[PDB]
RNA sequence: AGAGACCGAUAGCGCACAAGUAGAGUGAUCGAAAGAUGAAAAGCACUUUGAAAAGAGGGUUAAAUAGCACGUGAAAUUGUU
């Protein structure tokens, strides 16, 4: 029920798929980087404790990125994090939810025992943390190089004006004909490609 | 990586040992400099040493300030070169360098395929006729260039000797 | 068409709303009567049609591509949801969509005190109610396929079919949306 | 394994004729089969493509798009499908080319020609069946 | 027409290609070299410097150090460090 708020408002969620799995019943889901860490990682503890949980359970993340979505590579830095968000039910009966509650404070022994994975799957994470942080220096060289480009259009265009100004009659035609002639040369050799 | 700009020109007709000589020349210069100089070359008022392609050439003064005897004026390879710098300038303009503290950090000569052609000799022969074109590439680079484990297996006697001298010592 | 269909509706029943008589408070409160009972049987089948969802409780995962804004150049968004919350969803859009109505024939008629479209907007509405999409899934049982299929494409008109671009089920581009980590918005 | 002297199990033969089949012979060689519902409707595996057939792509990076077929081009065994499309640079689109044989076909374009065909395979798919169980 | 304990682009016919072609000789005759981007041209839009060729960004692709001097890319020989 909660795929869709947990995608748009987790930033961290959101750089995972998702995929069912024939051992989870069909109201859960599973979100990874990795169908070996989803092996690793989807115990039949885990599978039986959700079970009992039932509709109560909203989500149950193990994580390194941040909530938000990251605008600064100094943000972009891994913090290890596990989350469990689940609504309260109108009766109290929290026999339920210990299931739950248990086994996510026994998730950092689980994880220390079992959350260590062969390079190729480390390369594979690594690959999108390098692409995300590739996009946000690429913004950020994007609007400065966008700055500069108007202020190099600027110059261009006043020099053009300080230049042409004071030329005589027939200097202004002959570099007005120049321009024209480069231009048409240029967009001819566009048009020549193939 | 964000402070250089990079320039180059391939298949260029300009003789190879000559280029290679002014690109070592003007190789680990401030950018004016090598520019002023390279004007200077084509103006015969500096002169590139010939140092690995100097097999019976000739003999100058303006050699004096390199340390050579042989040096020369390859006008063409200081104008092709002139051209690769003033695009690396626009590069380094465009990424928003400083281009008032560039140095050239890289500039490497190599052998283009040569081009062909004839010529006719004595007694009927034809040999070849070959033309030695370069490639040129060159990075300039901002310039800062502002530069300013213990004993572990010691013996049990080496220690001793330690101790003691220390507590004589101190 | 619906469109042709509609049209020769109201060719029909804009000659009535020029020949029943219109000072009569009588026949004019029966006009009245007839359209919020048209408007309390869509509530119904909207009801109907959501209380049938809710017993089929559908799980199936569904993934698609919603556009941007309508002639935008903005980046696509994408939606991974369940059968279940999708028709939920589309019924809820039904409901606005009612609501929206019910306010502009409230506002031309009680505000600007506007009389004629009453009977082509006692019939139109329910008569898209009862064509709708899972009107037709739910309601008459025909399966969700071909033109059926889930992601509908959008209700516009021929601006529909210039920018109501069609919901992307692609395989190829959800995989690549799907990892591009674009959660986390800054509501702002 | 072949039996029959005038089939030849040469490599090099069956690639020369595959590429260098004349027009006639690439329409049989790109054939596409049925949906399940048509061939359950037709008892017709399979039949050649046709420009303005309705197919669903079911390999490759295109998987589960459906469109007409809007073209056929034997020269390069490829076939169009409508909004199965990419981008040049210039941002100008071009189809992309699919082979026939990585879609099925789930609605067709029937004239009699195209029937008298079905017919002739229903016919005889019948009859083999049913000399194979006698 | 079918095959092979055959050869695999300096091999196998001189010719895997617009090969008995290009070219040579007055002529009879002589007679080569030359295959491979990618699954798909998707064969690089656009910005910028340059007279131009091109370069630098940027884009396509699984991959461009796969960019029509295109699979891999040895040695001789060469440049820089
Ligand atoms: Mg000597
Ligand atoms: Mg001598
Ligand atoms: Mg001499
Ligand atoms: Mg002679
Ligand atoms: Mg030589
Ligand atoms: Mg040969
Ligand atoms: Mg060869
Ligand atoms: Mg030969
Ligand atoms: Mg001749
Ligand atoms: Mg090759
Ligand atoms: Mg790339
Ligand atoms: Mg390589
Ligand atoms: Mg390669
Ligand atoms: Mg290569
Ligand atoms: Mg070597």
């Amino acid at each position: 029920e909660c795929m869709k708020k947990a995608r748009n408002d987790r930033y961290d969620l959101s750089l995972t798929y998702t995929k069912d799995h024939a051992k989870l019943p069909n109201w859960l889901a599973v979100m990874s980087e990795s169908a070996e860490i989803t092996d690793a990682l989807l115990t039949p503890e885990l599978i039986k404790a959700a079970e009992a949980a039932g509709d109560l359970f909203e989500y149950l993340v193990v994580t390194d990125q941040p909530e938000d979505k990251p605008k600064t590579l100094n943000e972009t830095r891994p913090r290890k994090r596990v989350i469990l968000k689940y609504r309260v039910p109108s009766n109290d009966d929290y026999t339920s939810l210990l299931p739950i509650f248990e086994y996510f404070l026994r998730m950092p022994d689980h994880l220390v025992q079992v959350a260590h994975f062969r390079p190729e799957v480390l390369r594979k994470v690594k690959v999108v943390r390098d692409e995300e942080i590739r996009k946000i220096q690429k913004a950020e060289e994007e609007s400065k190089a966008e700055e500069r480009a108007q202020e190099r259009e600027k110059a261009k265009k006043a020099k053009r004006d300080q230049e042409l100004s004071q030329l005589d009659a027939k200097a202004q035609k002959k570099y007005l004909e120049r321009e024209r002639e480069k231009e048409l040369k240029r967009s001819m050799k566009k048009a020549t490609i193939r | 990586p964000t402070k250089s700009a990079r320039a180059r020109g391939s298949y260029l007709r300009v003789s190879f040992k000559n280029t290679r000589e002014t690109a070592q020349a003007i190789n680990g210069w401030k950018l004016q400099r090598a520019l002023t100089f390279l004007q200077n070359v084509i103006d015969k008022k500096e002169a590139v040493p010939m140092r690995r392609y100097a097999g019976s050439t000739g003999r100058t003064a303006q050699g004096k300030q390199w340390g050579v005897s042989r040096a020369r004026w390859p006008v063409k390879s200081a104008q092709f070169l002139i051209g690769l710098l003033k695009n690396a300038e626009a590069n380094a303009d465009a990424k928003g360098l400083d281009t008032g503290n560039l140095i050239i950090k890289h500039i490497q000569v190599n052998q283009a395929p040569k081009q062909r052609r004839r010529t006719y000799r004595a007694h009927g022969r034809i040999n070849p006729y070959m033309s030695n074109p370069c490639h040129i590439e060159l990075i300039l680079t901002e310039a800062e260039e502002t530069v300013q484990d213990v004993e572990s297996h010691l013996s049990s006697r080496q220690r001793g000797v330690r101790i003691r001298r220390a507590l004589t010592a101190a | 068409s619906p469109q042709i269909t509609n049209l020769i509706i109201i060719f029909g029943m804009m000659q009535v709303s020029k020949k029943i008589p219109f000072d009569d408070p009588n026949v004019l409160n029966m006009c009245r009567a007839a359209y919020l009972a048209s408007n309390l049987i869509i509530l119904c089948i909207s009801l109907y049609i959501k209380s049938v969802v809710d017993k089929k409780k559908d799980m199936t995962t569904l993934k698609y591509i919603e556009p941007a804004p309508p002639g935008s150049s903005e980046e696509g968004k994408l939606v991974t949801t369940t059968v279940h919350a999708y028709d939920v969803e589309q019924v809820k859009i039904l409901i606005k969509s009612q609501l929206f109505g019910i306010g502009m024939m409230a506002f031309m008629h009680l505000y600007l005190k506007y009389t004629n479209p009453l009977l082509i907007q006692s019939i139109i509405p329910l008569k898209g109610a009862l064509e709708s999409n899972m009107a037709k899934i739910h309601l008459w049982g025909m399966p969700a396929t071909g033109d059926l299929k889930r992601p509908f494409k959008q209700p516009g008109g021929l601006l529909g079919g210039l920018f109501g671009q069609s919901v992307q089920a692609d395989k190829k581009a959800v995989e690549a949306a799907e990892r591009a980590g674009r959660g986390g918005v800054k509501e702002e | 394994m072949k039996v029959r002297p005038t089939v030849s199990s040469s490599r090099r033969k069956a690639r020369k004729a595959h590429f260098s089949a004349p027009s006639s012979v690439r329409r049989v060689i790109m054939s596409a089969p049925l949906s399940k519902e048509l061939r359950e409707k037709y008892n017709v595996r399979s039949i050649p493509i046709r420009k303005g057939d309705e197919v669903q792509i079911v390999r490759g990076a295109h998987k589960d798009k459906e469109g007409k077929v809007t073209s056929v081009y034997r020269l390069k065994y490829v076939i169009h499908v409508e909004r199965v499309t990419r981008e040049k640079a210039t941002g100008q689109t071009v189809p992309i080319g699919i082979h026939p044989s990585n879609v099925v076909i789930t609605k067709l374009h029937l004239d009699k020609d195209r029937e008298n065909i079905l017919a002739r395979i229903k016919a005889g798919r019948e009859q083999v069946a049913k000399a194979k169980g006698k």
